[PDB]
């Protein structure tokens, strides 16, 4: 008979840890075994 | 006018990466049309 009242938070807490993938040289590639 | 927003971002998505500088014809193009000029 009672409806709580949902509200719209959602919690988490849940670290990634840290990007470190942009300092890396980056090439696009194709078909394997370059 | 420009709306700056194009349905080409279904490839920056995933399929492709951004901030890569690659190159424009595959390795492979480029020594084909060099041999195809002798």
């Amino acid at each position: 008979f009672f409806t709580p009242q949902v509200l719209a938070l959602e919690v988490d807490c849940n670290i990634e840890c840290a990007s470190l993938l942009d300092l890396y040289g980056q090439i696009e590639v194709s078909r394997s075994t370059f | 006018p420009a709306p700056s927003a194009n349905p080409a971002k279904i490839f920056i998505r995933r399929f492709f990466s951004a901030g890569v500088a690659k190159n424009v014809v595959s390795y492979s193009n480029v020594m084909a049309a060099q041999r195809a000029m002798e």
